[PDB]
């Protein structure tokens, strides 16, 4: 209804990770994984 | 799937930026953060 | 328009033949034209835009 | 002494900034814009020269005898066209480089202005130091006094 | 796949010195230099490319992640040719409203003809309709006469779809032939030998 | 504008006519439309 | 009183190297780039001459 972003974008927050963790689909060691 | 989509980057970097400048308003800072007042010094 | 044959009175489309330009003149013009005001420190225009 | 030092700095630092207040005045606008505008309006013609060569295709001359067209006009035309583009582009081009010249030149002064601003910060700094230097003068008149 | 020579002024951590040697090993596989385990054409070059330093390969990632992050509206690569027109002069530096207007009002006046362009004529490419791409041609309404070209694919369905991608149609391009002197306003595209 | 307007006039008498060069006045104007640019740039210089 | 020296040494280095960094301006290349295409351009009229 109201404007704003999550109400522009619905979607649960929790279905992300928090940034820079190993978590991340970007990690460092993610990028190790897939070379390995 | 051990992995999640993270929050992208860009998002937070709005957050910060925003509550950057807020920090400094309150603390009276400048844009720059620092500080306004002069700092004299004596003894 | 109207669909060929006649029939249906039918709206302005999207797809095929002329749907870049569209884009264009819908989007990527007045969303062009904003990012130049913007950059041009006309941030006032930038928003009306 | 330090007082005079101080007005120095002072008038430097923010002469600069007045510069870099107000960094475009509006006849450097109006040249950028003039220039720009004359470009643009350069690409109307060439529709004009096209147009002009088609329609002196047409045969000229009636009666006992027919006289055509000069053949290549259109031809003719076509390099001009060409030429009249380079003509505007690189017009178009000197506009951009003024501009991005105005550019710069605001960079400096606004480096220029800052450096000016921390050396009036350090001059009060010596103020203070000569306050407490006056300050022990004072005790050393009062040992000898004493 | 470790130097042994490093001085002891050096530190890292574990994972870095690991990365390390392991890229030294695919650059050397990379480089033919192993007996066997060859590579294939795109799997070297996507090494090569980006995968050999984290942060193009991050910079992929991303990409594949969250392209509206490098969306810019001057970065388009489909692109209309007055619109590079329109960009053209808005780019000219400091601006005003008024003046982009003007410019867009430009742009429109053009977009005026574009929705008066005629078709005159076409040419398929092969026998087989259904999958053979075609080329055609248009005019303007509106004197002095110009032409336009453009193409079709009648590949680019979706195997489900009764349909076609919309890029399977080709951005209108300008002709720059001298044509006026054309004998009976008629004209013929060939396509042959992708000339 | 003035020459191209005088030169629509036929030229040719006699047993022939000849009329005269059709496109001149589209020409004239479209060097009109060149000569104001000209003029346009040139001042730009004076004002930096 | 160092203090305030080394803050400005500080800013005008890297200031300084600021500029050293991104050498060219996107707009700076375009005109350079406008200017090479348009000469290169001019060749083809000889042609239709």
């Amino acid at each position: 209804k109201l404007p704003e972003y999550n109400q522009l974008f619905p979607e649960p927050w929790d279905n992300f990770c928090r940034p820079g963790a190993i978590e991340a689909l970007d990690s460092p060691a993610s990028y190790l994984l897939d070379l390995y | 799937d051990i992995f999640m989509y993270p929050m992208n980057n860009e998002l937070r970097g709005l957050w910060d930026r925003i509550e950057n400048r807020i920090y400094n308003l309150r603390h009276n800072l400048t844009l720059d953060g620092k500080e306004i007042n002069m700092d004299l010094y004596d003894s | 328009e109207e669909a060929i044959l006649g029939g249906a009175a039918e709206l302005i489309d999207l797809d095929g033949a002329n749907g870049i330009y569209f884009w264009e003149l819908f989007f990527h013009m007045p969303f062009m034209v904003s990012w130049r005001f913007n950059v041009e420190q006309r941030y006032e225009d930038a928003n009306r835009w | 002494a330090l007082q005079v030092s101080k007005q120095s700095a002072q008038d430097r630092y923010d002469h600069f900034k007045e510069l870099y207040d107000e960094n475009i005045s509006s006849t450097e606008q109006k040249v950028i814009e003039l220039q720009s505008q004359a470009a643009n309006s350069l690409l109307m013609a060439q529709g004009m020269r096209t147009a002009a060569a088609a329609l002196d295709v047409i045969p000229n001359i009636y009666g006992l005898a027919v006289g055509g067209s000069h053949w290549g006009a259109p031809l003719n035309a076509a390099a001009e066209i060409i030429m009249i583009k380079y003509q505007a582009d690189s017009s178009k081009s000197e506009s951009l480089s003024v501009s991005e010249s105005y550019r710069r030149r605001r960079q400096e002064w606004e480096l220029q202005y800052k450096q000016a601003e921390w050396e009036v910060n350090s001059v009060e700094q010596q103020i203070n130091l000569q306050n407490m230097q006056i300050k022990a003068a004072n005790k050393r008149l009062e040992q000898v006094e004493a | 796949l470790l130097d042994t020579q490093v001085s002891a002024k050096v530190i890292t951590s574990r994972l870095s010195l690991v990365t390390q040697s392991v890229q030294q090993y695919i650059n050397r596989i990379a480089l033919n230099l192993e007996p066997g385990l060859s590579i294939n054409q795109q799997e070297a070059t996507d090494w090569e490319e980006f995968a050999n330093r984290y942060g193009y390969w991050a910079a992929n990632q991303q990409l594949r992640m969250f392209p509206e992050i490098y969306v810019d509206p001057t970065l388009r690569l489909t692109k209309t040719e007055f619109f590079f027109q329109l960009e053209s002069a808005l780019n000219q530096g400091k601006l005003t409203d008024d003046v982009a207007q003007k410019a867009v009002l430009g742009y429109l006046n053009n977009f005026e003809e574009v929705s008066n362009l005629e078709i005159i004529a076409g040419y398929q490419d092969g026998i087989d309709i259904e999958n053979d791409k075609t080329y055609f041609v248009a005019r303007t309404r509106m004197q002095p006469y110009r032409y336009f070209w453009r193409s079709l694919d009648a590949s680019q369905r979706n195997a489900n779809s009764q349909e076609l991608y919309p890029t399977a149609w080709s951005e209108w391009k300008a002709i720059s032939v001298p044509l006026e002197n054309v004998a009976n306003g008629i004209v013929r595209p060939i396509m042959m030998d992708n000339r």
